[PDB]
């Protein structure tokens, strides 16, 4: 299995919103791993900058490695970074799964209340995250 | 419709004029609102027109924005997109149709700038979220034009990419 | 005084005859494989420029066999030495040099070979300004070979990764404190202390107090006994439990921070 974990990196590089998709265990250690993965979000940020300057497409398969984790990076026209840390990859579905969370994030965009890198608070997006994660990643 | 949007936007402008005691930062409010709309205009129009495809080439992304945003917002794509060779940071997008004067506007005696600044702020938000931060200024040069000033960092990344 | 440099100059210009004698000895030697590498490195003490390339070539060819590849390894690093006296340096030879570490790492577990191979890589790529490569291979080295050698090599590779570009100090910071623990464990105190200081300064440069808060709880454990309290006090003060989502152990921790800042207030008042 893969301990899927999603994280948002904003336009101004500050993190925004996470969402676990892992099995239930080691949650106290998972707090330290959450600190770790925010740091990995910054490291991704840094690498995927030049790597997205290498390309012009939406998905950059997987960039960083830490001897157990895989880091999968998604870049948008919103230049947001959507990141998954996961022991074994599931990329083939998450390409369009990122596309669908992209569409939902657009839905939040039309909500002018949600604004530039303004941290997520709506229950709508949280329940969308729950249902989508139970769909593919958390499964 | 057109009257509803033209008016309602006019009340945005004049209510800002209420909260604002002078021309320039009134225009700044217009810019900020243009930003707050473009900040989603960008990635809406991404999927439905750009076919969810990113354009790293400043020319291609800028041209496609020129087509798309004007095609859907105000129907007619802006007439011309030009790059100034003296200053590669500073290009122009001339739109002969004034989107302010679509709703025929105030005498520019007591004031200078208008909804032109609002759509300029839209353009600026689109640029800065496309990974090309820029300064977009409405200018009454050859009618309505938007001067775009690229960050030396952004135009430098571009020039380095423009080393095939 | 002056006699030292007198005898020095005379001995150098008598060693030039001695190095000529050794050149004759090696020209006799060309007429075993170990003899070939002795030939090579002996004239490398005064560094033959092209005979470097021929020793490179011969050592590669034969030490494809004789699978004790310290011969061949050392051969290609002395080829890098040649590249130092080689303007082109056949910069792909540097790639060869990179090759050097990765395969030969696995050839023999005498890690010191990997160490100075990577160090020559470091220096020679620093003669190319493209430190990115050696940054990556040093960071892939430093995870292993120890928990101590891992630590000082973590900061070596780390600051080197930062040599190419000032920013992206992120994993720099992470592994340098996750090695500062090992530094306190088994390191000479001045180097470990410069670890702690430079790491913490790199933190403040681009602040992000979240994990810095716990590492400053470590700053406090070395401040509850040795360092200054006020730094930990203000560190936890900027975290400011409500709105920062602190945890039960974190609330107890900032109780202890109140204890330390109580010591500080009492000593001030």
């Amino acid at each position: 299995m893969s301990t899927y974990y999603f994280v948002i990196v904003g336009q101004n590089d500050n993190p925004i919103y996470e969402k676990e998709f892992s099995t239930v265990n080691k949650e106290l250690r998972k707090e330290d791993h959450r600190h770790l993965t925010q740091f990995i979000a910054h490291a991704a940020l840094d690498l995927v900058d030049e790597h997205k300057w290498k390309t012009a497409n939406m998905q950059l398969k997987s960039i960083d490695r830490f001897n157990q984790w895989f880091v999968s990076a998604f870049i948008t026209a919103s230049q947001i970074r959507f990141i998954i840390v996961h022991d074994n990859k599931n990329d083939e579905g998450i390409k369009n799964f990122f596309n669908e969370m992209y569409d939902t994030y657009i839905k939040n965009s039309m909500n002018a209340f949600y604004r530039i890198n303004t941290p997520i608070k709506s229950p709508m997006f949280e329940k969308k995250s729950e249902i989508f994660g139970r769909k593919y990643l958390l499964s | 419709s057109q009257s509803i949007v033209a008016l309602l936007f006019s009340e945005i402008v004049q209510y800002s004029q209420s909260r604002v005691f002078t021309v320039p930062e009134l225009q700044t409010r217009l810019h900020d609102l243009g930003q707050d709309v473009g900040t989603r205009i960008i990635d809406l129009y991404f999927v439905r027109e750009r076919s969810s495809k990113r354009e790293t080439k400043l020319t291609q992304m800028l041209l496609f924005v020129k087509t798309t945003v004007w095609k859907n917002l105000f129907g007619k794509e802006a007439e011309k997109l030009e790059h100034a060779n003296d200053d590669e940071r500073t290009y122009y997008i001339i739109e002969k149709e004034p989107l302010v004067n679509t709703f025929i506007s105030v005498p520019k005696d007591k004031g200078s700038l208008n909804c032109a600044n609002f759509t300029a702020g839209i353009v600026e938000a689109v640029l800065t979220n496309c990974g090309f931060p820029c300064k977009v200024t409405a200018h009454w040069h050859k009618g309505t034009t938007y001067m775009v000033k690229f960050e030396d960092f952004v135009i430098a990344r571009d020039k380095q990419m423009e080393e095939k | 005084d002056n006699l030292r440099h007198f005898v020095q100059d005379y001995a150098v210009r008598a060693l030039i005859p001695y190095i000529e004698h050794l050149v004759a000895i090696l020209a006799e030697g060309v007429t075993a494989e170990l003899q070939t590498r002795k030939l090579g490195d002996l004239y490398f003490m005064f560094g033959h420029y092209n005979l470097a390339f021929q020793s490179y070539h011969q050592a590669k060819r034969d030490f494809n066999a004789d699978s004790a590849w310290q011969y061949y390894a050392g051969a290609l690093e002395m080829a890098a030495l040649s590249a130092f006296m080689l303007g082109t340096a056949q910069r792909k030879t540097y790639d060869y040099m990179e090759d050097a570490i990765v395969c030969y790492l696995t050839v023999c577990k005498l890690q010191q070979f990997a160490t100075r191979a990577t160090l020559l890589s470091m220096e020679c790529l620093k003669t190319a300004r493209l430190y990115s490569e050696v940054a990556k291979q040093l960071i892939r080295m430093t995870n292993e070979e120890s928990d101590l050698r891992s630590a000082l090599l973590l900061e070596q590779a780390a600051y080197c990764f930062l040599v190419t570009q000032p920013p992206m100090h992120r994993k720099y910071a992470f592994h340098i404190v996750l090695a500062g623990n090992r530094y306190s464990r088994a390191g000479q105190r001045k180097h470990a202390y410069r670890c702690y200081r430079q790491a913490y300064q790199v933190f403040q440069k681009r602040e992000w107090s979240l994990a810095e808060d716990h590492i400053q709880y470590t700053v406090a454990k070395q401040a509850y006994m040795l360092k200054q309290l006020e730094e930990a006090s203000r560190s936890f003060a900027h975290l400011l439990r409500p709105g920062s989502l602190q945890s039960a152990q974190q609330q107890t921790s900032f109780l202890k921070e109140y204890i330390q800042t109580q010591n500080e207030l009492v000593k001030r008042s």
